[PDB]
């Protein structure tokens, strides 16, 4: 039996969209334009007054005007009407000064009458010096202001459908398997979706229950809450998502918990993410995972957990980001132990004056109790407006072989840094930390570099030392 | 801003050292996604 009916409702809810927000913003822009017009007219007047003073002597005093006179230019555009668009075009008059050459003449105009408002015809009043007299003066005090556009500030519709309920039920019958899933969706104005899947069978795995409800409300902004639960023998799924908008603040939370029931490999994981923004966003990130493994046939078993925590703080005063993770695992293989544990701390700091970031690592791990001590791959850095400092890859290592005659090697660098300040340049470097061992007394090394500069006070020290087998070497160089 | 006549220890050369003393500059606060205006126009982002 299959049902897919739909009581059709073709109506909608038309929410008027308030374009008035733009209608005031454009007015603010026009205000700025008007004041800038005043300033520009001031700047032009500064030149125009001097130009009038210059011209006076040539034009008004000396006989250089009013000969072969020309009538003032006045252009009239007759009015018009457009019934289809319902637009009344008022007559438009444009004037130029006949004296001189095409110099502007004062003009004023209203706007045309139109049906609807997609654009407002610009009415303007323009006053400028006329060359029909030698007198030139700019009306800074009369700034030009166009009519701000009101593009139907409230005539446009956000559509919220009035659809009826969507119903779909699936049901099948049989001796061994029985399935009945119902999905119901409600769309009056908000969204409420619920799903129910029912499976019954003679077989254990084929029998289960799944339930799902998703609820979104829009009357006062989008506020959603989704919860899912699974009832299965081998899978236990719990999932929780809820995004809520209270018309001012933003809440997000993810609470998912699900665990696997596989015999040989039992697993459990868990998700937490709660991004919240009351005034400054605050975000919590904690990821936790567990795993239980055992392969009897392979005689290999291991347990561990990889878990992470991220703290993020984007405060206006400063921005702090903190992250650290722990890769943890223990196991045994063919009666030989598998060791692994990785820990890291990442720390970054930012600010207008100073920023810092130091991340520490421990790769500590070993296989069958061999080749151990993966340690200290850390760094540190700091930057302030006053100075600069750096420490990069100080480390330490020592790895042992448990076969043969237990050869060892753990070569690594020693700490070495750099500090910079005004008038002072200091650079110290110590490196080559090595591990001698069997087979002719493997190398033992080290190296010291010292640089200190104070302009004419330049001191440089260098030293190398080498030890191997039955010989050794040491070199020294000094420049003071 | 000052100028000092000095004979540095690290340098045998006599010098006039023009020194600009440290300066702390106060950046005024400001509003963000509440309502923003820059002297040309004002927009209400919450209204938007």
């Amino acid at each position: 039996s299959v049902k897919a009916q739909y009581k059709k409702n073709k109506h909608r809810h038309s929410i008027t969209n308030p374009l008035a927000v733009l209608c005031e913003f454009i007015s603010q822009s026009i205000k700025s334009f008007d004041r800038h017009f005043e300033k520009n007219r001031n700047n032009a007047l500064d030149f125009v007054t001097k130009s009038y003073n210059e011209t006076k002597i040539k034009f008004d005093k000396y006989k250089a005007e009013k000969s072969h006179d020309e009538l003032p230019r006045t252009f009239q555009i007759p009015g018009y009407t457009v019934p289809v668009v319902n637009v009344e075009v008022s007559p438009f008059t444009i004037e130029m000064s006949a004296f001189g050459y095409v110099f502007p003449k004062a003009v004023s105009m209203p706007s045309f009458s139109i049906l609807g408002s997609d654009v407002r015809v610009p009415s303007y009043t323009l006053i400028l010096p006329s060359l029909e007299l030698p007198v030139l003066h700019v009306p800074r005090n009369l700034k030009l202001s166009l009519p701000d556009f009101k593009e139907l500030c409230t005539i446009s519709h956000i559509f919220i459908p009035a659809m009826g309920n969507i119903t779909y039920d699936f049901s099948f019958k049989s001796s061994v398997i029985t399935l009945n899933t119902n999905a119901e969706l409600f769309n009056q104005s908000d969204i409420v979706a619920h799903l129910l899947s029912s499976s019954s069978s003679v077989i254990d795995a084929l029998q289960y229950k799944l339930e799902g409800t998703t609820r979104l409300t829009r009357k006062r902004g989008l506020k959603l809450a989704t919860a899912l639960s699974l009832s299965n023998k081998f899978v236990e799924g719990s999932h929780n998502s809820t995004v809520s908008l209270t018309t001012k603040n933003m809440e997000v939370s993810v609470a998912t918990t699900t665990k696997a029931q596989i015999p040989i490999l039992r697993m459990n994981f868990k998700q937490e993410l709660n991004g919240n923004t009351k005034s400054k966003p605050t975000v919590s990130s904690s990821m936790e995972f567990k795993y239980d493994f055992n392969s009897s046939m392979l005689y290999s078993t291991a347990k561990g957990a990889v878990d992470h925590k991220l703290s993020l703080e984007s405060l206006t005063s400063y921005f702090s980001i903190e992250s650290s993770t722990k890769g943890d695992v223990k196991g045994s293989v063919l009666s030989r132990e598998y060791s692994g544990t990785i820990a890291s701390e990442a720390n970054t700091y930012l600010n207008s004056k100073s920023t810092r970031s130091s991340v520490k690592l421990q790769g500590t791990s070993k296989i069958d109790d061999i080749w151990n001590l993966e340690v200290k791959e850390n760094f540190a850095g700091e930057a302030t407006l006053q100075r600069i400092y750096s420490l990069w890859e100080h480390s330490t290592k020592n790895h042992l072989q448990l076969e043969g005659l237990f050869f060892t090697n753990g070569e690594h660098t020693s700490k070495a840094t750099l500090e910079l300040s005004p008038w002072q340049m200091s650079a110290l470097v110590q490196v080559h930390a090595s591990q001698p061992s069997s087979f002719h007394d493997f190398p033992d090394l080290g190296q010291e570099v010292a640089l200190n500069a104070n302009t004419k006070n330049q001191k440089i020290r260098w030293k190398n030392e080498v030890r191997i087998h039955s010989g050794s070497f040491q070199s020294q160089v000094e420049l003071s | 801003v000052l100028t000092k006549y000095s004979q540095p220890e690290d340098s045998l050369i006599p010098f006039f050292e023009i020194t600009v003393p440290e300066s702390q500059l106060t950046v005024s606060q400001f509003t963000l996604p509440k309502s923003v205006s820059d002297g040309i126009a004002a927009l209400d982002l919450n209204a938007v």
